[PDB]
RNA sequence: GGUGAAAUUCUUGGAUUUAUUGAAGACUAACUACUGCGAAAGCAUUUGCCAAGGACGUUUUCAUUAAUCAAGAACGAAAGUUAGGGGAUCGAAGAUGAUCAGAUACCGUCGUAGUCUUAACCAUAAACUAUGCCGACUAGGGAUCGGGUGGUGUUUUUUUAAUGACCCACUCGGCACCUUACGAGAAAUCAAAGUCUUUGGGUUCUGGGGGGAGUAUGGUCGCAAGGCUGAAACUUAAAGGAAUUG
RNA sequence: AUUAUUGCUCUUCAACGAGGAAUUCCUAGUAAGCGCAAGUCAUCAGCUUGCGUUGAUUACGUCCCUGCCCUUUGUACACACC
């Protein structure tokens, strides 16, 4: 019915990404992250600043070639915080309101056989 | 004062008066 | 510019961090049978007839 | 100053035979200069996507696996097995607290002389009337059941290659006969061979490679 | 004195258990005397019910969610999540909701 | 990037992000739990090899061979020390960017030692259950872990069975949760902290107001840092425990 | 009675064009507009205490701010967080 691509959002703190690229991976289509579509620092990762990211590339992705695309959500996971950064919600429902043709995804992101011991020590990062 | 310090300034202490002992042998 | 009126069907609760917005249950004469929740910003009883600027939406709790 | 899409050449992908579709998705080259040519630059590249996605029907949400795209022949490009994966929200599904857990590998080879590494997983099912609400392995009983999944790993693989081994768990025959001596020991489910991947392979042979063609 | 005889939590036979490092406070704490939830949720959302199988392919799909299991520290559990603080008595109830 | 907000910091060297494979060292997620084992420190991927062990089973064998232990000895987390091997990761010093009135910190960054491992050391933890060891007795309940008994029990078929997991009665030995209070106690609580002025089964050890002080000294140990042992003068009316109300 | 107690007349004819950051008061004969009596008083109300006259738009909610309660909790304070 439509031509596929990979969607993979990388939503993080701090930070939302959003790009395209061949399903092989190899070859990209468009980016666009968070913190450009709009300036402050703290507000690089905020709900809108997701629907303002896949505003700048779904079009793009329905002007290179995609017109439909599978997903690969992922969270700075790690040895880190391994839980999704707000603004990848806020980015898929702007792009399956893109018009965009969505269709099978799933949980990408890295975890490990638990090792290489986490930051800022064992009495923990305090405040 | 708390103490695993008080612990310590009795054996920094306690390591001195060696040296000013050592000073003497 | 297709409207709908509503049929508070009863009053619900007082939702949203202030309290004014106002909890409730809307039937549609213009063929009922079918239920749908709205909130509002006045004061409101049993049958206050309401305009709905779109036909298929509700929302829940504010916030 | 460029924006390249003014100059990307560009392909769609093929599947081979065990299975369903082969024609696939699309990609994104570059032109077919000399120095820097579109042919032997790149294509070798692999794609992942489940397999309801290549066998239509949802009795088979899951199973991920990766494609080693091969051979070229004018603006089409064609694939062979690369490894087989899972999906997360079944694993993390299935794996679930209040209950054993189960999972044994071998290395081997096959026919055709690709060396891969397979896996397996299933898990303590509490069976039907069991007051007790955890159902659970005594060592013993997993290691001999670690055994027999090696029994059974171990003369399933080096059948007629990927191909027959390819098609021998697409509908998971194995899932079973795995279940079969597996109900001798104590319950069991869901029963997976969860993933597998490839690492040690041949010579292109480009003459048994496009078998799975036409 | 003792104002908890199950301890910190949760070791008695074993003598020693090694540390979970707290998600968000990135502490260390005895595997047991962790506090853990289950992170059961919908990969997409409350108003997304429409949005997703609307403009997707397959027949309403299925969907499918993710799970992560967060441990909590004490000094972090008390913050945000599950812990309240309790009066002499419920400090009893280890029952879950 | 990072943060409550920041910044130091990387980014013609396409940083951050993506894809293919490669390398190194550590670690063992999920299943992982009021569950298992070991004298404790402690111990979670696979299979091999090595010898070890509790419980049970037992109309098997010896026959008081035993209980507890000054001296003495085996073990001993983490750190720390010597010599290599390593060195990802996190990261005592050190430097830094913010913070503050100050801020040698807290947060961020960079990172030496260190973190792992072989050989040697070291012998400390709130090394905790702040609760010695063997023995007897004293009270209810449903769990659960290994062993065993029992069944015209259930679930698996093929041909009943034979297996295997289950179900249940009962039984030893495990880790435990509970209800009580015959009884204990300063109370918090404790089925042992019970059978204690109605004071005695066996045995080891430790304490005799609070400081001074685990200081000095002597002996000893260890490369060392330190360990073990370990006073006194003077001083002093409280220091202390559980619980009650503010 | 000058430093002008007040009052009256003519002349003079300011700023101020609805007020930033901010903060008060209040749910019905109330809000706010309006004046009068009373106090002080020899003289002097832009003050206050009560009075009536005209007489509204908006809530009949909640806990977001804010203040204050009340319960659990911790406590080494009891001259009680100055
Ligand atoms: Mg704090
Ligand atoms: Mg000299
Ligand atoms: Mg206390
Ligand atoms: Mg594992
Ligand atoms: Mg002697
Ligand atoms: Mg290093
Ligand atoms: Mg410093
Ligand atoms: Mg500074
Ligand atoms: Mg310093
Ligand atoms: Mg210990
Ligand atoms: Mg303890
Ligand atoms: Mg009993
Ligand atoms: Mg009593
Ligand atoms: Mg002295
Ligand atoms: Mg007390
Ligand atoms: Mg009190
Ligand atoms: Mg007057
Ligand atoms: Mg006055
Ligand atoms: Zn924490």
């Amino acid at each position: 019915s439509q031509v596929f691509g990979v969607a993979r959002i990388y939503a993080s703190f701090n930070d939302t990404f959003v790009h395209v690229t061949d399903l092989s991976g190899k070859e990209t289509i468009a980016r666009v992250t968070g913190g450009m579509k709009v300036k402050a620092d703290r507000d690089e990762s905020s709900p809108y600043a997701a629907m303002l990211a896949a505003q700048d590339v779904a079009a793009k992705c329905k002007e290179v070639g995609i017109t439909a695309v599978h997903v690969k959500i992922r969270a700075t996971g790690g040895t880190r915080t391994k839980t999704p950064g707000p603004g990848g919600q806020a980015a898929l429902r702007a792009l399956a309101r893109s018009g965009l043709r969505i269709g099978r995804i799933e949980d990408v992101t890295p975890v490990p056989s638990d090792s290489t011991r986490k930051k800022g020590g064992r009495r923990g990062r305090r405040l | 004062m708390r103490a695993k310090w008080r612990k310590k300034r009795t054996r920094r202490l306690k390591r001195k008066r060696r040296k000013v002992r050592a000073r003497s042998k | 510019t297709p409207v709908t009126l509503a049929k508070v069907i009863k009053v619900l609760g007082r939702t949203g961090s202030r309290g004014g917005v106002t909890q409730v249950r809307v039937e549609f004469l213009e063929d009922t049978s079918r239920t749908i929740v709205r909130n509002v910003k006045g004061p409101v009883r049993e049958n206050d007839i309401l305009v709905l600027m779109e036909s298929e939406r509700e929302a829940r709790r504010l916030r | 100053v460029v924006d390249p899409f003014t100059r990307k050449e560009w392909f769609d992908i093929k599947a081979p035979s065990t299975f369903e579709n082969r024609n696939v998705g699309k990609t994104l080259v570059n032109k077919s200069t000399g120095l820097k040519s579109a042919s032997d630059a790149l294509k070798g590249r692999v794609v992942e996507v489940c397999l309801a996605d290549l066998q239509g029907s949802e009795d088979h949400s899951f199973r991920k696996i990766k494609l080693r795209v091969d051979e070229v022949q004018g603006k089409n490009l064609l694939t062979n097995f690369h490894g087989m994966d899972f999906t997360t929200d079944k694993l993390r599904s299935m794996v679930r607290k209040w209950q054993t857990l189960i999972e044994a590998n071998v290395t081997v080879k096959t026919s055709d002389d690709y060396v891969l590494r397979i896996f397996a997983i299933a898990f303590t099912r509490k069976q039907a009337n069991q007051v007790k609400r955890h159902s659970y392995a005594q060592s013993s009983h997993i290691r001999a059941i670690r055994k027999v999944i090696s029994e059974i790993l171990t003369k399933e693989v080096q059948g007629s290659t990927l191909a027959q081994l390819t098609s021998k768990l697409i509908p998971e025959v194995i899932n079973k006969e795995i279940e079969n001596a597996t109900k001798d020991i104590f319950p069991l489910q869901n029963i997976h061979v969860r993933k597998v991947k490839l690492l040690k392979q041949p010579k292109f042979d480009v003459g048994a490679l496009m078998a799975l063609h036409g | 004195p003792k104002k908890r005889a199950s301890n910190g939590r949760n070791k008695k036979g074993r003598g020693h258990v090694k540390p979970v490092r707290c998600v968000n406070c990135s502490k260390s704490i005895p595997k047991d005397k962790a506090i853990k939830r289950m992170a059961i949720r919908n990969i997409v959302e409350a108003a997304a019910v429409r949005d997703l199988s609307e403009a997707s392919v397959y027949p309403e799909y299925a969907l499918p969610k993710t799970y992560n299991k967060l441990h909590y520290c004490v000094s972090c559990a008390i913050h945000a999540r599950i812990v309240r603080v309790r009066s002499r008595e419920d400090r009893k109830n280890r029952a879950p909701p």
